[PDB]
């Protein structure tokens, strides 16, 4: 989940955006969050292959 | 405080004791117990505290001294060694000054803050009431749990 | 809101409670605070009980707990029947008293029209 | 027999009584500062002297005196209850972490220095410098009745 | 503590007490006693409750010693052999001071966390909850086998 | 950084493969003593040395010697994966285990005496004497090779 206090521990989506004025006519903003983890769940059948060249 | 002039004015609180009924020695015996527990140098906020630990501790041993000895059991005297004649009849009295003292500190030192919470109703403060909430250990009546815990009842005090 | 029909109280000896008041780092202090947390929480559940020392003085124990409750009679004046009373005489003036259980209601429209 | 037990005490929201909530971004408040998590000499063992609510110095250190003050330690990795860290951290291993510095209101019975300390006045202009409300106005502190 | 230091700081709770009252060997031998059964070398954590073990049951010796002897028994005496004449009337002294020490043990040491776990509340605590629901030889109210037993009535206290 | 991990493998049945069941008490199979389950000399957190499977004289103590074997420890307390009871008891004290005597067809490679030591067949005949029968095959597992 983003860090905002909508979400709290309630779900997960992939990109959280947000588009802010300030209501004076005077200001915007841009907000735009992620939090993910990339797994390789099994460090068994990826092979690593060095090449010694000329 | 140093060390003479807890003597000085413990004699003085006692009304004027004389040294052979309570020796300087025993004054600083219980004078020293309570620095060391109550770190006196390191904080001075506790001199009234330890000045009245001080006092009581000596009136204790005052009590014991009477005991011990032959003065405690003994209601009846009777001298004579030819015309000389004498009879007279403060272990009892020591009792009911300790208890005297406990009941009134400020004879001792008016700082120490005595007799301020006798009456205590609960949840009539915010500061105290939050303080209950937000405790990590507290159990309150919403927990009941049941049968089997169900995801409809809180597991924590506190309010999200 | 006021009816503290039942609420607890508790009584202690006056040495533990003013010895925490002066000696805030005292074995009485611990317990004092340990209390006025406790008692808050005191509710009704699986594994609620009291348990306290039996010492006695004088022809009143040293400690104590009971729950409270009204001394006597409590209020008379049943303030339910009051409001309807006061509700069918303000309605009865716009012909509308007909909510509280050709009519009187609909007569008082055509007056109106 | 032991009957194990866990406990906990405090929150982050009792600390940080408020914010002032800048609209143009949200780290307005906070700085970012990077310190040793686990002791320096302990094994891989040790849960950390961090508690959240000690006051740190301008490049990390914990504060020992007034004069050595610049933030309040709030990051949620030494919040109460939060101990999964045990042996994520090798010894002298040094993380970031997160200090609230600006336009904050904060409670005057939880700050302390890295001993133990409460704070006293001398930190608390210190901190007052700043622009931090520290305050004594609370209602909570005391339990129960004992 | 070495064997030369207790009977120094017993003598001095005592109010002075001397050697004829009460010998340094029975003061040793009860020392002993406590020493073997709480192990003080191993874990000095124990000084404080076998010090205050220690001068209760001397003073029970003090009890016992006027019983055994004719001091308990007598409350008269009355001697004349001539002109000279002698009339009086601490075993009792002794009996309500152990009463009394019993009541005050931070008069020997003030660490003894006396006085501290007078009201129990059940319920009330997370850490007291789960030490009680999990322990295994536990039997609550959920374990109702009635008739005979069924499945739909679990055989353990803590939740799966 | 570390990732925390651990692994549950074990199992109970194991070590008692069968049993006779007595249409009477069911548990005529088994006896309760009274062992020491903490170290009598260690630390209040010394988890125990005991391990299912240890052969038990009938004084109690863990065996170890052939002569001194009369049943093996099967009890809950010590079975793997459910071994939380660390610090919950005092050095040296007592505590009532579980023996398994007779009626059983016992797992010869799982017993073991006090120091770890595999039974002998001394230790054989005594504990079949109570009417154990004590197999000397178990098939196994090769769980993943790349080969078998």
């Amino acid at each position: 989940p983003s860090d905002t206090l909508r979400d709290a521990n309630q779900a997960a989506q992939e990109l959280y955006v947000f588009f802010k004025e300030s209501n004076y006519l005077r200001e915007a903003k841009i907000e735009s969050e992620t939090s993910f983890l990339t797994v390789n769940n099994r460090p068994e059948l990826v092979v690593k292959s060095t090449g010694k060249f000329t | 405080m140093t060390n003479e002039q807890v003597i000085e004015l413990v004699r003085v609180l006692l009304g004027g004791i004389t040294t052979e009924e309570i020796s300087d020695q025993t004054i600083i015996f219980f004078w020293t117990k309570w620095k060391l527990t109550y770190d006196l140098d390191n904080r001075p906020e506790k001199i009234p505290a330890a000045l009245y630990n001080t006092v009581v501790d000596c009136v204790r041993w005052l009590i014991v001294q009477e005991v011990s000895s032959g003065n405690s059991s003994i209601r009846e005297r009777f001298e004579k060694i030819g015309d000389e004649t004498i009879s007279v009849k403060s272990w009892e009295s020591w009792k009911d000054f300790l208890d005297w003292l406990e009941l009134n500190p400020d004879y001792i030192d008016p700082s120490l803050a005595f007799n301020s919470s006798l009456v205590i109703i609960g949840g009539v403060r915010k500061d105290e009431f939050f303080r209950v909430k937000n405790n990590p250990n507290s159990y309150n009546g919403f927990m009941e749990q049941g049968v089997y815990p169900t995801p409809a009842i809180p597991k924590q005090s506190a309010w999200p | 809101t006021k009816d503290m029909g039942g609420v607890i109280e508790l009584k202690i000896p006056s040495q533990i409670l003013n010895k925490a008041a002066m000696d805030p780092s005292s074995p009485e202090a611990d317990m004092v605070r340990g209390l006025m947390s406790d008692a808050a929480n005191a509710h009704s559940g699986e594994q609620s009980f009291f348990m306290l020392p039996s010492d006695t003085k004088d022809n009143a124990p040293q400690y104590s707990m009971t729950l409270k409750g009204i001394d006597g009679m409590g209020k008379q004046y049943s303030t339910a029947q009051l409001i309807s009373d006061r509700k069918k005489s303000i309605l009865d003036r716009l012909g509308a008293g007909f909510i509280n259980v050709q009519t009187i209601h609909t007569q008082f429209v055509q007056r109106v029209n | 027999a032991k009957a194990h037990v866990a406990t906990l005490e405090g929150n982050y929201s009792d600390i940080v009584l408020g914010r002032v909530v800048a609209f143009g971004d949200t780290g307005w408040n906070f700085k970012e500062v990077d310190m040793t998590f686990i002791a320096d000499d302990a094994d891989a063992d040790s849960k950390t002297t961090l508690f959240a609510g000690v006051l740190v110095g301008e490049d990390g250190t914990p504060a020992t005196a007034a004069a050595g003050v610049f933030g309040v330690l709030v990051d949620r990795k030494v919040l109460p209850g939060v101990d999964h860290y045990i042996g994520v951290f090798e010894p002298g291993e040094k993380v970031p972490m997160v200090l609230a510095v600006r336009g904050l209101t904060l409670n005057q019975l939880k700050l302390k220095y890295a001993d133990g300390t409460a704070i006293d006045a001398a930190g608390i202009q210190a901190l007052e410098a700043q622009g931090n409300q520290v305050t004594d106005k609370i209602v909570g502190t005391q339990f129960i009745g004992s």
